[PDB]
RNA sequence: AAACCGGUUGAUCCUGCCGGACCCGACCGCUAUCGGGGUAGGGCUAAGCCAUGCGAGUCGCGCGCCCGGGGGCGCCCGGGAGCGGCGCACGGCUCAGUAACACGUGCCUAACCUAACCUCGGGAGGGGGACACCCCCGGGAAACUGGGGUCAAUCCCCCAUAGGGGAAGGGCGCUGGAAGGCCCCUUCCCCGAAAGGGCUGGCGGCCGAUCCGCCGCCAGUCGCCCGAGGGUGGGGGCACGGCCCAUCAGGUAGUUGGCGGGUUAAAGGCCCGCCAAGCCGAAGACGGGUAGGGGCGGUGAGAGCCGCGAGCCCCGAGAUGGGCACUGAGACA
């Protein structure tokens, strides 16, 4: 599979015009393609450690990159929305978080909230034994009893601990809690869930976020809770 | 194979036809759409059967009901030329499936929701006539 | 199967009676279709497990002795035996040549039943009695 | 089916009647005194002039809040390219400029009016030699559009 | 620069056509010093015919064998012919076919499949077999290919369990706008997993220099199988939008629809059996002509006109013409 940089995503940091005719095409992994950065990409043009695709390549195959917990020796690894990349040999810890001029962002984070992630539920289903299977915003499931499922809803948050393979908090989706723009055009907007129109799919419905007097509008896909008043783990 | 009712049922409930079978009148997930005064046995209707639609409604007019079980309906809009600052209304005759429960006339103003193809030239049923929509407005909300 | 014999794609003619010409020249692997593989009234049951797309797998009753005939007067599974078919209603060719399909009326030894199965999808003959 | 290919970027400035009288003698009236190699100059030169008249002409007419956030950095980038000398004239006095503005700002011309050189094709000859110098580096070529701020910083080897 | 100029009269005002002046594209003539930037160049012409060379490999950390150097513990290093895994369905070309769900925009699949990768839960037990390279012989002009012998596997197969599918009945429960779906219970029939394999280090034991291995345990690590979701690719459906001609007015008969089936991964006259006469058309059917569609490009002050709609990107189709299949997740390559 090649992917040709016309057909690299929008908000990838590359040139556009200088360069080859062909990008770092992502491998099929924990993240949709056109909302995931490549490892060798997030190496080469975010963090500008390695010069060249063959640079990347190697800093990767020595596993010196972590992601989400996981040494990761791929060099087309997505890495995507609010995962947790560390570096070794540096020890330097970034969350992959919305934002509002490069749309995505590494920005740094504390070692104590390196183990946690905040992922956005996106669905459940009912597996063998009658458990529920919570399906994440980045495609990452969890198997839990019937009662502890039952309540748990879709667009909920759960900040998750990567380590136990627990959740260490529900945080649902209830009128005036603090929220994030994951998504289209008012990406990165931090605000007060504070207006909601319902429409007949719940996915679609209309969703108004207040920072102060400052009102901006998405639709409730686009939308994720990270808690009340103040997020729990830091993304700005 | 069809039976008739003195009021019309809701949403929920069900009714045994002479036969003795029971059906059960299904939530179709349109919620402006009332159910017909009638009930079929019809395993591809939507509302008595497994037949199950998208969320893609029009309003047609119906044209010829001569079809067994489907009808041709016509498809009015308007489109715009640039050139000319002006207008053109537009027409397409689509074929679609009548349901036996909902008895339609040439003239009838009905409405029309796409389903999963049934037929070489059919993928939309008829849903019910403009006379059993209801009103229906969405969930208003806010902080003070 | 997938073969070019039996294709499934769509037709040359328009809902106005015309033609039309040919968008692609070869016809799509993934637009065949296969031969009928329904089961024929024999001395005993023959299955072929065949491949098919994708990499699954669909079991193929090429002969069909016993059918799994359910009794819901007794609440009951009684594994009997196929003494002929009545009739096909589908088709009576299939029951004329002996083939049994789905809707099929089969007298097995427990009575007559009605084929409540895809024979040549399912590669079992499960049967209600009447 | 188009594939976008470059154009020639003096043809705003070219005239589409070359063969007036009047025209011509204006035209070489001013290739004279500034020095022209040839009239693609002078047209290159006019469709500059053109191009700044009509953002001119295109800003009066967007609304007085539309033309707020555009009006005073425009007036200010053509006085600090030196075209206009005050910043702060009306946007509508912008509409009357004229081309000898914008070849007062030649790299040759300005080595002229400083008396670096003793005539104007001898200041050409000395920028194509690679006698001037503009702030250290050597600026080779003739057509160079010099800023105000360049402008003092302009020295001969 | 939102521009006019020459021409019909003996002269005059009109109409109205033709020419001039500008830009762009193709080919062509005369002439031609340098540099930079750029996705220019058998498209506009035969999808006409081709000599020659090159254009998809990689992996010894899956496997046995052979050869050479080194060394004693259990091998180290290098090479060879192979088996085996993965890839070759991406990438490259071109514009015949196509007026079409081809293409574009906006939505679907609750009617579907998907190797590689991600995550969550679970599993990896017993047994068997063959074919290369190779050795001994070849056959054939070459292409290619025969017999015997013999060592292996992450090669091939059986067994068990897990799991899966079909039919039927029931249910708190899940998703979702809506269950023909998921989960739970019940019955029968049917199909039916896996490589604990490689490496590293440690431990123990069997064994022998005619060996440099085999076995049992542990940890690390790369792997294997099942269930669910995702990811990616793909199949399919829908509404609308974009050519000319009436010196083309009636067209259609599997045609239009219904019912029951077969096939498919999956809906569908996709195909089949029966039943009805339906379906399209002057809001232009049908017929003919032209053409790959789009982003886009040239020109004009603009509306607009044109396609130089060749080159660059996306989708489509094709590989001398016409067909049909194998393998495989995926091709009718
Ligand atoms: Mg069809
Ligand atoms: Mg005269
Ligand atoms: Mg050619
Ligand atoms: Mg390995
Ligand atoms: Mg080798
Ligand atoms: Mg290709
Ligand atoms: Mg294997
Ligand atoms: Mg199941
Ligand atoms: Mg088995
Ligand atoms: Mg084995
Ligand atoms: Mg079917
Ligand atoms: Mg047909
Ligand atoms: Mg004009
Ligand atoms: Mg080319
Ligand atoms: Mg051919
Ligand atoms: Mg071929
Ligand atoms: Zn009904």
């Amino acid at each position: 599979v090649h992917l040709r940089k016309s057909l690299a995503p929008y908000w990838w940091p590359i040139p556009r015009k200088a360069g080859g005719v062909w990008a770092v095409r992502p491998s099929t992994g924990p993240h949709s393609l056109e909302y995931s950065l490549p490892l060798a990409v997030v190496v080469r043009d975010v963090l500008r450690y390695a010069k060249t695709l063959r640079e990347a390549r190697y800093i990767i195959s020595r596993g010196y990159i972590k992601v989400d917990g996981v040494v990761r020796k791929d060099y087309k690894f997505p890495i995507g929305l609010m995962d947790v990349v560390e570096i070794v040999p540096t020890g330097e810890i970034y969350r992959v978080v919305p934002d509002e001029a490069k749309y995505y962002d590494l920005k740094p984070i504390p070692s104590s909230e390196a183990a946690l992630k905040p992922l956005r539920v996106e669905g459940k289903t009912a597996v063998s034994g009658g458990r529920i299977q919570l399906h994440f915003h980045d495609g990452r499931n969890l198997i839990l009893p019937p009662d502890v499922g039952r309540q748990i809803k879709t667009f909920d948050t759960v900040v998750y601990d990567l380590e136990n393979k627990a959740i260490k908090t529900h945080l649902p989706l209830r009128l005036g809690q603090l929220a994030v723009v994951t998504h289209g055009g008012n990406i990165g907007f931090v605000g007060q869930f504070f207006e909601v129109v319902w429409t007949l799919k719940r996915r679609q419905s209309v969703v108004a976020l207040r920072k102060g007097e400052e009102v901006r509008r998405t639709i409730l896909d686009y939308i994720m809770v990270i808690g009340t008043e103040a997020p729990v783990v830091k993304i700005s | 194979t069809v039976v008739k009712l003195q009021s019309r049922p809701k949403v929920g409930d069900v009714v045994t036809l002479p036969d003795g079978k029971k059906v059960e009148v299904k939530n179709i997930g349109v919620p402006y759409v009332l159910p017909p005064a009638a009930v079929c046995d019809d395993p591809l209707c939507p509302w008595h059967g497994h037949l199950k639609i998208r969320l893609k409604l029009l309003e047609v007019t119906v044209e010829k009901v001569r079809m067994h079980k489907a009808a041709v309906v016509t498809h009015e809009w308007v489109h715009y030329l640039p050139k000319y600052n002006r207008y053109e209304r537009r027409r397409r005759r689509m074929r679609v499936r009548v349901p036996e429960c909902i008895e339609v006339k040439p003239g009838d103003k009905v409405i029309i929701a796409e389903t999963r193809p049934l037929s070489k030239t059919i993928a939309w049923v008829v849903i019910g006539k403009k006379e059993d929509v209801v009103e229906w407005k969405a969930k208003h909300e806010t902080l003070p | 199967m997938k073969l070019g014999a039996f294709y499934k794609g769509g037709d040359l003619v328009k809902p106005s009676g015309g033609k039309k010409g040919r968008v692609r020249k070869t016809k799509k692997k993934a637009l065949g279709g296969g031969p009928p593989q329904i089961p024929k009234l024999g001395e005993e049951d023959i299955r072929y497990v065949e491949r098919v797309r994708g990499g699954n797998h669909k079991v193929r009753l090429r002969q069909a002795r016993y059918a799994n005939v359910y009794i819901p007067k007794e609440r009951r599974h009684v594994k009997a035996k196929i003494l002929s078919i009545v009739s096909s209603p589908s088709n009576p060719d299939y029951a004329r040549r002996n083939y049994i399909v789905k809707g099929a009326i089969i007298q097995t030894e427990v009575g007559k039943a009605v084929v409540t199965s895809r024979p040549g999808q399912d590669g079992v003959i499960n049967a209600v009695l009447i | 089916g188009g594939l976008k290919k470059p154009k020639k970027k003096y043809l705003a400035g070219k005239p589409k009647k070359i063969w007036n009288k009047q025209l011509l003698l204006e035209e070489l009236q001013l290739m004279g005194e500034y020095g022209l190699r040839n009239k693609k100059e002078l047209w290159l030169a006019r469709a500059r002039l053109k191009w700044i008249v009509r953002r001119a002409r295109a800003l009066l007419s967007m609304t007085a809040e539309e033309r707020a956030p555009l009006e005073v950095p425009f007036k200010e980038k053509l006085y600090k390219m030196g075209f206009i000398e005050d910043p702060n004239v009306p946007l509508d006095r912008i509409l009357s400029l004229d081309v000898r503005a914008i070849l007062e700002r030649r790299l040759q011309t300005l080595v002229f009016r400083m008396g670096l050189a003793k005539s104007i094709h001898h200041a050409r000859q000395l920028v194509v030699h690679g006698h001037v110098l503009v702030a250290g580096r050597r600026v080779t070529s003739p057509g160079f559009l010099v800023p105000r701020e360049l402008e003092d910083k302009i020295t001969i080897e």
